[PDB]
Order: C-alpha cells, then structure tokens, then sequence
C-alpha cells in the first residue's frame, strides 16, 4: 500500500485545489437566488419570522444557522426573529392542515426558510402552501427556490457560503449600506 | 428638517452610544413635524426590525436626551418616543 | 444493616400511604388556582399562545407538558399553540427588552407559562411584563401565581395533578361540557 | 352546561380521591420488582453503566431519570453513570448487530434500561440480547421485566413513585444504610 | 444607497476568489497535523472511543461530526464509537476529578476530541488529564494540538476541510487502501 | 333557525363521528345575516373552535352543502366559520 | 497458507459485494495454529476490524465454511476473528 | 485492625469532612496491612462506585491526612493511598 504521510500530504493537495478549483461556481450560474434573498430579506426587515427546517442530513445546518443568525454575543445586533421548526410542535407529520392553521394563528408572519430533501408529504404540503419560503432544495419543488447539487462533495462547504451570502446581504440592508 | 438633522447631533455627541450604532440605527431615523409635538417626538425608520430593535434598545435613551434638551419639542419635561416605519 | 428485602416493603409501604396521606392537597387549599385557569383557558381559546420555560431541575417537566398538550397521535384533538420557549432564540439571557420586544413581533398574542425557579434578571423581567402569563412559582413575583413548596418531596406529583387538571379543565370547556 | 368553576372544584376531589384511593397499588402486589432492583443495584455498585432508552410518549420521563439520578449539584453524591442511550450514536435502526457489537467495545459494562413500548424490531433484538436490562415494559418481552398497564390513568405518577423507589434503594445501599 | 443587485453580484466574486485565495493553506503549514491524525486514527482502529465535545460557537461542529462519522444510511461502513460528550452526563462542571473517574470507569478506552474554546476549568482541566486527546483549539493548552485562527472569517470552511482529510485518512487506513 | 337541521345532514354523515359531532360541530351556529346563495356562515363560540372545524371539517361542510337543498342555491356553496361578538 | 482460498469461496458469494470483498474480507487472514476442526481462526489487522467483520458477516462465515471442505470435517465449523499481535 | 480504627478518627476529627461524608463514604473503608506498609496504605471498600468515588473525591485528603501523621505506615514523608474493592 502506499504510506500514510506520504498519502495525506498527496490528498491535502488535491483537497485545497479541489476547493479553490470551484470556488467561482456560485458566481459562475449566477441566478434568481439574488431575488430570493432579496424577497426573504424584506420579508424579514417586514417582521416576519423565520421557521428553519431541514432534512436529516443537515441538522448541523439548522443549528448554524439558528446560531450564526442571533449568536451567543449579540452585540449590538437586532435579535432575529427565528424558529427552530424542525423542533417545533406544529412540525407537520399526520396532518399538515393543522400544522399550517395553527403555525398561522401563532405566529403574525411567518415564512419558511427549508434546506434539503422533503422527507414527508406533510412539509411537501406546507412548503407548497401560501406561507411565503425561502426552498433551498434538491428539486425544484417549485419555480421560486434555490437549486442544489445534493451528491456535490462541497455541497457541505456551499451552505455556509450561501449563509454567510444571505447574512451578509440582509446586515448590508439592514444597516443601510446597500440599497434593496 | 432643521430639528432633524440636530436631534441627531445630540444623540451622536452621547456617551451611551458608540459611533457603529449611530450609523448602523440613528442615522436611518428621521423626525415626524406631523405627530410631533410636543410631549411626544415621531420619528420615521425605514422598516419594521429598526423601528422595533431601535425602540427596544434606545427608546429610553431618546427619551432621556429629549426630556434633557430644549428642541421645539415643548415644555414637556419629559417628551416621549415614538418612533415608526414609513408608508 | 437491615436487609433489603425487609427494607423495600417497609419503604414500599410508607411510600403509599403517604401518598394517600396527601391526596387532598390540593383541594384542601383551593388557593385561586382555579381563575389562573380560568384566565389561561380563555387566553388559549382565544387563539393566544403559550412559551413555556422551566428551571433547570423541571426540563423533564416542560418535556411532560409539551407531549401532552400536542401528543404523537392527536386523534381529532386541536394543534395546541405551545411553544417550548426554554429552548427559543428569544429566551432572554442579556436583554429581555429585545427578547420581549422580538416575542411581542413574532407571535400574535403569546403567554408566558413559567414553572419553578426564575434562573435570571432577563427571565425575571419578563415574566414581570405585562404580557399574559401562568406562574407556576416558588415565590410570588406578582399575585397572580400559583404557589408551590419547592422543598416538598411530592412535588413532582403534584405537578402531573395540576397539569392534568389544567388540560381537562382546558378541554372540558373547549368542547363545552362545562360552562366559562 | 355545568359552570366550570364547580366543575373545578368537583373534579379537584375525585383527582386526589382515586390518588389516595390507588395508593397502594404497588405494594399491593408486590413483585419480583424487589429483585430486578437488587441485581440492577449490584450492576450499578460492581462499576456497570446505564443506557436508558423510553418510548416515544415517555422522553420526559428519560429526562427525568437522567436529572434526577445525576441532579445539577450533586452535593457529595457520586456522579452516576447514566447514559441516555436515546439520543446515541449507537441506538439501533437498521442493524442492532452492529449498535450492539460497538455498544459491547466502547462501555466496560452496559445495561439497558428501557421504560415504555418498544417501538421497533432493532430495540427489541438488543434488549432480547444478553446484555443485562432493566426492563419497564408494557408486555413481558421475557422473564424478568417490570410490568406496567399501559392505559392507567395513574401510569405517570408511578413511574416517578418506581424512580423514586429505585434511586432510594440504591442509594440506601451504596450508603450502608441497608443490606442488600 | 449601492443597488443590492450590483451590490450582491461584486460580493458573490470577492467571496468565491477569497476562498480560492486561501485554498492552499492547509497544505502552506503542514503542522504536526498529521501525527495526530494518526495517532488518533490507531486509537480509533484499536477500539477506542471519541468523546467529542465544542465551544458554544460550535455546537453545528459537533453535530457535524456527529452525523458524517455516523451517517443515518451506514451503509457497510462500521458504527464508530463517537460520543457526544458535550450532552452528556460526565461532561465536567464542578468536579473534573469525578467527570474523570467515571468516565474512565464507564469507557473502555475514551480519547477527547474538543474543538474550540475551552470554556470552563472542568474541561481545561479533563483535556490536560492524561486520557488520549485530539485538540483542535485556538490556544495551545498543550503541544499535541492542532491550533486554529479563532478570527479567521474561513474557520467554519476548514473545520470540514479538516474533518473532511480527517474521515478520509481514517477510512483510507482502516480498508487498508493506505498504510500507517 | 330552523335551518340548523345543515346539523342532522352532519350527524348523519360517514365521516364524522359522534363525539367530532358532539365534540365539534354541536357548537357551530347558523348566521343568516351575512351568509349569501353562495355561502354560509357559522358562528363557533371561540377562536380555536372557528380555526380547528375549519381546518378540519371545512371541506366536509364544503361537500355536504354543495350536495345539498336554504340561501345556497349554489353549485359550490362555500362555508366560513367566524367567533361570535 | 494455500488454505487462505477461504477468500475465493467468499468472493465467489452471492451475499458478499465487490468492495465489502475488498474492504473487508481481502484483509483477514487465516490461523492455522489455533484453528482445529471445529473453528476456524482468522487474524485481522486491527481491532475495528476484528469487531465489525465478526458482527456483519460472521454468521456468512460459518455458513460458507460449514458448507464447505481443511482441519474443519465439522458439521457447523464456528469462526473466530482476532487482532495480530 | 486496631491502625483501621484509628484511621477513620484522623477523618472523622479532619475540618474539610463532614459528618455524613464520614458516614456515607469513609465508615466504610477498611484497612489492609498485608499489601500496606508503608510508602502506601490499602483499604478494601466494599464495591467499585464507593472504591472510585472515595478516590475520586477524598484520595488526596487521605493522602494528605496520612502523611502529616504517625501510623504504622512508616517514614514515607508522603505516604500514597490506594482503596479497592474486597473479594
Ligand atoms: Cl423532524
Ligand atoms: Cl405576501
Ligand atoms: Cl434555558
Ligand atoms: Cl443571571
Ligand atoms: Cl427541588
Ligand atoms: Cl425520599
Ligand atoms: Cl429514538
Ligand atoms: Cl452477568
Ligand atoms: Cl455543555
Ligand atoms: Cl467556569
Ligand atoms: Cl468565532
Ligand atoms: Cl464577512
Ligand atoms: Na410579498
Ligand atoms: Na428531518
Ligand atoms: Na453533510
Ligand atoms: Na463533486
Ligand atoms: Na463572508
Ligand atoms: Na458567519
Ligand atoms: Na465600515
Ligand atoms: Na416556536
Ligand atoms: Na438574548
Ligand atoms: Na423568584
Ligand atoms: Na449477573
Ligand atoms: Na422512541
Ligand atoms: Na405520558
Ligand atoms: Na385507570
Ligand atoms: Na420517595
Ligand atoms: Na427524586
Ligand atoms: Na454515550
Ligand atoms: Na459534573
Ligand atoms: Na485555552
Ligand atoms: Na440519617
């Protein structure tokens, strides 16, 4: 076989190139996504709320998420209005009408922020509901989404990206240094 | 316009806020002639997060600067705040 | 240095009786108990929701009133509007005003259910606003509290009872077998 | 319809009533339970260690074992080895084999204790297996196990009475306090 | 008062060269990285167990970790002994001597694996112990570490990166397809 | 009111049974102000009662009274359901 | 060690994939000392090895080896993995 | 067996042990003069969580307490203590 050391430095190599090799592609392909984040950003700056799911793979994504938008020291900050809905009671399992009614009844404007694979036909239905979303999917559930490579090797590193792109953009409104 | 332009300069010359937050919040902030007057100052943000984040964070400290300020905000020993979002 | 096969019967026995013993508690000091419930009831059939929290040694009991409130199997039960607000991004730690304000802006007509210890200033300030609460305490913030003996060794039971009584009471009233 | 307010009160007595009334369930009786304590007590004493795993309508009460067995100040009590074997890598899906093989090499000396239904083939394969269990089941999946009726109006507050009687004995023993 | 759309388009490219930009730097400062790797791989292939725990800024780390070692399909991959140890039980506050104790009683062969700041004198004092670590930390409480830039606004990037070369390295061993 | 018999056809419905009727559809009331050829109107004495029967029974009322003979000369009769002061 | 075409009955199994040959079973190796009639003894190189090969394809082992003719004229040959050294 | 008991009032009269620490944990330790001598001393408790939590928690006190007193656990200016589990 073929040493260890030897392998890992190869493998380091191809790694960071790897990286930097597709690091226009979101650039490159430049879509609607703009749009997107500038509906769920004013969305946001509108008061609505941000209930966050996500398929079992990208658990650690909801959490990023969760604690990237409002971190342990906020700051001087606004305090993001963001629900963890995977966690949530109105979750749709049997019966995403009453998900849905109740989820409208609780919250004054609320939106989905989903991320990944529809595992149920519960949330199929609400995210194909009227509630306003923000689809980062792997098929095109509907035309107003972000599309996702979901056997892409640095679809893990794409997300944060994103993230740190929507972020960005909303702080970069929010504050008024860019003009949405 | 003119009472605008200075409520501000009272707010940017306080000690309780540094330089980050009166151009990240206050700066975005603008007076309401209209509503105003004069136990009570209007001012108008942009949208809903800023008018609400401001308003928790420094709703006091816009009291207290105003109450402690002659503007043309009368008498009122101790104006109060209001601020809103636009259209 | 007695045997544990004596030991366990006499235990087991004394175990019971006390029990028994206290049974009427809670009858037995009918405090306004029943005008909280009464309040929360129609907060709640009113559309309001309700953030529950709970002290670190009641997380089990928080759990308990979240499964039972909103079960697996709803049957032909309503999606009760109940939050698990211990767990929220709006949880106040340093800045209940924010918290306060961003829960005031999400939601439509919350109501804070606290149950136990108040861990901290920002929780402290809250459950002191005005919005709409159930105070299950161990000192009374405001009058409109429930009392518990926090030292008692059948608190945990007693919680179960009250919980119990207010979902019955809440549900005998939604589907008007008793007059509000 | 009947006004809630005597309703209340009404149904505040039958509650404590049917408690008292049913106090001595356990007692009443009296099981092979006293056993199942001793051998899991001499488990805990000879150094072993406990995954604990509850049906879906019981998470609450798995939190509850986990706190109160290992409670925030521990005051001069040992830390307890206590896993909550639900939340676990190595909680069995698809292949108990494997959950259990790792299971078996990563813990010195584990025993499971289980509360509730077993709600699917990979938990039940494990607790079949030959690791020594602690089993609160609704139905005798072997021998030695603690039955509980399923549908008891009383079922929660006896759980707790069980812990109760469980944490005391152990620590009426690990204390030389009784003889076991 | 720059148009979001001209604005957000410059941004995307900054962001995408930035990341190319820095792609090589894993590979510009070969530490001891690889040792470590190693080291922690023989301990892994030896049975041992990897007790994971993360500052609060990287909870999402954890659960990343957590989820790519064990991922919900397994496939014919083994279960690998990996331990959330910040959730759990033995997971150090006041009293790291007993944390180390039980620990070590419960655990047939623990090795560490924290990540971030070490945020209390319980866990300094665990990671100092000398159960097997894997420190991936911002300061070097100790030699055998693998340091990190905390402000590095590409740290969330290169904790998969890292984890990345770390599973494969792992895998690339344990089938044999490389020798350590 | 004594259009409320809209109750019977629901009573007497396959999908719906007796404790939903009892539970649910008892506490529902006509409104013949407002409530128009085209659709009826209910009163539910509270919120979560107008908001649960008609996320859940909505449809049902929907169907039964578009199939249906009073005020609903209609295809397709709609139903709303409100809280009642 | 010409006995180690255990392998090729193994490869040659249905239940038993290409890469699960590879990853896996291409990595064990037989004990003739050790190893009499009744069990077979194989060392594999480390301990996650010898732990996860027994848990998954341990029973395919005794079936393919029971099914089968060395120093195993047994009815129902048991297998026993181990680590080197 | 006379050393044992008189061990255990070195704990008992010892400041940083309480009286139910003494009760619930040290009464029942015991002394081991085959094994001890004198650089160490060996006590059996009667099971593994009470041997690993005393020497989690009271080791070093015991430790302590032992070097700083005569007993027929000689010179060893620092005398080591090891408990363990009885049969
Ligand atoms: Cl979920
Ligand atoms: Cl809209
Ligand atoms: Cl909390
Ligand atoms: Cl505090
Ligand atoms: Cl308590
Ligand atoms: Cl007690
Ligand atoms: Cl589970
Ligand atoms: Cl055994
Ligand atoms: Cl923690
Ligand atoms: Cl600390
Ligand atoms: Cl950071
Ligand atoms: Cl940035
Ligand atoms: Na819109
Ligand atoms: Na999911
Ligand atoms: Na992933
Ligand atoms: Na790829
Ligand atoms: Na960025
Ligand atoms: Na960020
Ligand atoms: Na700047
Ligand atoms: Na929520
Ligand atoms: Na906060
Ligand atoms: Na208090
Ligand atoms: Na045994
Ligand atoms: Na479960
Ligand atoms: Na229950
Ligand atoms: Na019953
Ligand atoms: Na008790
Ligand atoms: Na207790
Ligand atoms: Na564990
Ligand atoms: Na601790
Ligand atoms: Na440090
Ligand atoms: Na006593």
């Amino acid at each position: 076989m073929k040493n260890f050391y030897d392998w890992i430095k190869e493998f380091i190599r191809d790694q960071g190139e790897f990286i930097a090799q597709q690091s226009g592609w979101l650039e490159l392909e430049r879509s609607s996504y703009a749009k997107l984040i500038a509906q769920t950003i004013s969305h946001v700056l509108n008061g609505g709320s941000l209930l966050v799911s996500a398929d079992s793979s990208r658990h650690w994504f909801l959490n990023y998420i969760l604690s990237n938008l409002n971190p342990k020291d906020l700051k001087e900050r606004p305090l993001l209005s963001v629900i963890d809905f995977n966690a949530s009671s109105f979750y749709p399992k049997n019966d995403a009408n009453l998900s849905l009614a109740t989820i409208e009844m609780t919250y004054q404007n609320p939106m989905f922020w989903h991320v990944g694979k529809i595992e149920n036909e519960g949330l199929k239905t609400i995210l194909l509901s009227k509630i306003p979303s923000f689809l980062w999917l792997f098929e095109e559930l509907k035309e107003d989404c972000l599309l996702l490579k979901e056997h892409d090797s640095l679809l893990d590193y794409k997300l944060l990206q994103l993230f740190k792109l929507f972020e960005n953009a909303l702080f970069s409104v929010l504050y008024n240094k860019v003009t949405l | 316009n003119n009472i605008e332009k200075e409520i501000l300069a009272l707010v940017k010359q306080n000690p309780k806020v540094s330089l980050i937050e009166y151009e990240n919040y206050f700066s975005q902030l603008k007076y309401n002639p209209n509503a105003s007057k004069s136990d009570i100052a209007f001012f108008y943000a942009p949208n809903q997060v800023l008018c609400t984040t401001i308003t928790a964070k420094y709703g006091a400290l816009l009291k207290e600067i105003l109450s402690q300020n002659k503007v043309g905000m009368h008498l009122a020993h101790s104006v109060d705040v209001r601020i809103e979002v636009a259209p």
